[PDB]
DNA sequence: CGAGGAACTCCACTTAGGATGCGTCAT
DNA sequence: ATGACGCATCCTTGAGGTGTGGAGTTCCTCG
């Protein structure tokens, strides 16, 4: 799933961060990477919101945590107030 | 580690874009994003307490700043005497004495415009530290380098997630509250 | 000049690392742009993550940069490809890795009865 | 504070996977 | 042999794609 790899990415990227700021490296690099960490998050909660949305294999949008819910094929307009149900056939009609 | 910021709220709708802070949606994707300081805290009231001292030592340095100066401006005078005297000795051409004192005077202007420019960035420290103010933005860095060094160790300002949590964690509501609602019966059209 | 700026900087001066840094950053953006935008792999907007990485590399081959007169140029090349070396390695070994969306969901049968 | 007016955000929404850096640590 | 380690090769740069339509609104730059 894509979330997967949006939370692989970010908690790259916390690591990352983690491990230089445990030294104390210059400040540019810090900031940079500190901005990059908050777009991340940003992708993660809404990747269409701001900016280019993050793709994955192919050159269509992963999906983020705010959009698996709206749309119509979201949760609320496609699974809660439909739901496929069993004993429950179908087949071609002719007049009797 | 790095603090961050919701998306929903802060830099969604602009219905619900904040507004705990009086601030445009630009001024804080600047402040967030990474592209200016903030002044996250401000000692108004010891600011004010000192204010014989800060001056007091705003004139000794200025004073010192333009003493600086008129020792620049006698060494100049100096060297321009000195390569009046030689060029005029020497004699090699008619044109040695103006391109020098061409030269001499480019030399002399750059360094009075630089003079200019380091007592107008004194000013822009001036207007800045009385109107030493939270919820504002600083463009330029080396400007807030400077402000940072001469009043030392009286504000806080600077970048950061968490530089807005200490402003919430600051900000009160009550008087604003009333103060926006006297402003609100008392005030014209969309101040409303 | 910039190997002066990388002298003092290996010399311990904490601005001069910060200049150089700075220097390096646009640069390590830009060569991940023009390199790892087309390797195979979901990596077209990772060229970040590995590139101030090579900043974290230079931060650990700096206090032991005992330069021949060298360019750091061709050293961040170097870095930034081998870096993109190690991504074909964790990703083309086993790559079985697909964020498929459209066939996983009904695809995935349920063990509970 | 009162103008144009152009962004920003909502809604209508149907198969097999392009490598290295080279060397080698360790199993 | 892989997926790990430990570095670390003097001339330097993307890539395409992006063809509605509807009104809401709110800031934001200019009277």
């Amino acid at each position: 799933s894509d979330l997967n790899d949006l939370y692989r990415r970010v908690i790259n990227r916390n690591n990352r961060l983690k491990r230089l700021l445990d030294l104390g490296a210059p400040e540019i690099i810090v900031n940079n990477e500190k901005r990059m960490l908050q777009e991340a998050v940003d992708a993660l909660f809404d990747n269409g919101r701001r900016g280019r949305p993050v793709t994955g294999p192919g050159n269509r949008p992963l999906k983020s945590l705010s959009d698996m819910l709206k749309g119509k094929q979201g949760r609320f307009r496609q699974n809660l107030l439909g739901k496929r149900v069993d004993y429950s056939a179908r087949s071609v009609i002719v007049v009797g | 580690a790095a603090p961050v910021t919701h998306i929903w709220y802060f830099k969604g709708v602009p219905s619900r874009l904040g507004y705990l802070l009086d601030l445009a949606p630009k001024d804080l994707e600047k402040v967030i994003y990474f592209a200016a300081y903030m002044i996250t805290f401000v000692d108004e009231e010891r600011r004010t307490r000192d204010l014989p001292s800060l001056e007091a030592h705003v004139s000794v340095e200025r004073q010192q700043i333009e003493q600086r100066r008129d020792s620049d401006l006698e060494a100049r005078a100096k060297k321009l005497e000195t390569d009046l005297a030689e060029l005029e000795a020497e004699g090699a051409k008619a044109d040695v004495r103006r391109k020098v004192r061409e030269g001499a005077e480019r030399e002399m202007k750059q360094l009075r415009d630089r003079a200019q420019r380091e007592i107008d960035r004194l000013d822009e420290v001036w207007n800045r530290f009385k109107n030493l103010k939270v919820q504002d933005l600083e463009g330029d860095e080396l400007l807030y380098r400077e402000l940072r060094d001469r009043f030392g160790t009286y504000f806080d300002g600077s970048m950061g997630a968490a530089a807005l949590q200490k402003r919430l964690e600051s900000f009160d509501l009550d008087e604003e509250a009333e103060r926006l609602r006297e402003i609100i019966r008392t005030g014209k059209g969309q101040k409303k | 000049t910039v190997g002066g700026l990388v002298h003092r900087a290996v010399d311990g001066d904490e601005q001069a690392t910060h200049d150089l840094l700075a220097h390096v950053h646009p640069l390590a953006l830009r060569y991940c742009r023009t390199r790892l935008s087309r390797l195979p792999g979901d990596a077209r907007h990772f060229v970040e993550d590995l590139a101030q990485e090579v900043c974290v590399a230079v931060l650990l081959a700096l206090p032991r940069y005992k330069d021949t007169g060298r360019p750091f140029e061709a050293f961040v090349f170097a870095i930034a490809a081998h870096k993109v070396a190690d991504l074909q390695r964790a990703a083309m070994r086993h790559p079985g890795s697909t964020a498929v969306p459209s066939d996983e969901m009904p695809e995935r049968p349920d063990d509970s009865l």
